[PDB]
């Protein structure tokens, strides 16, 4: 069940959503490359993103690290994400 | 391990990130020292140095399209003066997992007048006494520091805390 993209909850949702995006893209670069960064307002999405690793062992790396770090003053929730059958459901 | 060639830079991926700014990918050659990045002909928006063997943050060339630099996981342990000479509108600075002591090696930071994010996580400095009132007030232009804000509060905080005798004589000390 690791898979290449992790999933995030307890987002700061008072960030607006493009520094939000720099920020992680900022904070996870450090585990690998980074595809792409889903972090979107709309109810769906709210308090939460996707971020996209070309490798899953990066994923897996990003996911142990960062587990409840204060991004924002907010502790980050993360898990791999469920599926992309869910992702894509969660931006449609 | 390859040294930052040309020709090293002409085979790297180059590309428009997710934040939709033109990267290079310099990932994880352990390269040895900055060099040659005069042949990026001011290209890119972002450089990206992650995963490298530095040991200084140095010997950069005039890039004025250079806006963010990626240095996570390095072995830094200084940072020339006067590179807002070569970088001046370098916004972020990401040194996560480096080796920057004390809160002095930061001096050479305070010259970029639009450096608003920096990262020193994983770094001993960020551990040290005072860091971040001390960041507060050597860089007032400043808004993120290790991915929490510098809020107005903080600003304020520092700068009164900074003008007390107490205050004075810890900054005397950091020095």
């Amino acid at each position: 069940l690791p898979n290449q993209t992790i999933y995030i909850n307890n987002l700061n949702e008072k960030i607006k959503k493009e520094e939000l995006k720099k920020s992680l893209y900022a904070i996870f670069s450090q585990f690998g490359q980074i595809l792409d960064i889903v972090a979107l307002k709309t109810l769906k999405m709210r308090g939460q993103a996707f971020v996209i690793f070309k490798e899953i062992g990066s994923a897996s790396n990003a996911l142990r690290t960062m587990q409840g770090f204060p991004f924002y003053d907010k502790p980050m929730q993360i898990a791999y994400s469920k599926s992309d059958s869910d992702i894509v459901a969660k931006i449609k | 391990m390859v040294k930052l060639t040309p020709e090293l830079i002409n085979q790297s991926m180059q590309y428009i990130n997710p934040v939709r700014e033109r990267e290079l990918d310099l990932r994880g050659y352990k390269i040895p020292q900055i060099e040659n990045l005069g042949a990026t002909l001011d290209q890119f928006d972002t450089i990206d140095l992650s995963d490298n063997d530095l040991r200084k943050l140095d010997n950069l060339p005039h890039l004025p399209r250079l806006k963010t630099l990626l240095l996570n996981n390095n072995r830094i342990l200084r940072i020339s003066e006067g590179l807002e000479e070569a970088v001046p509108n370098l916004g972020s600075i990401i040194l996560t997992g480096n080796n920057l002591q004390e809160l002095s090696d930061l001096e050479p930071l305070v010259g970029f007048t639009k450096l608003e994010t920096i990262s020193l996580l994983i770094n001993p400095v960020s551990t040290k006494p005072n860091y971040r009132e001390y960041m507060a007030y050597k860089f007032p232009q400043l808004r993120l520091l290790d991915f929490r804000k510098i809020k107005q509060k903080d600003r304020q905080a520092a700068q009164e805390f900074f003008r007390t005798k107490q205050g004075k004589d810890v900054l005397k000390e950091i020095s």
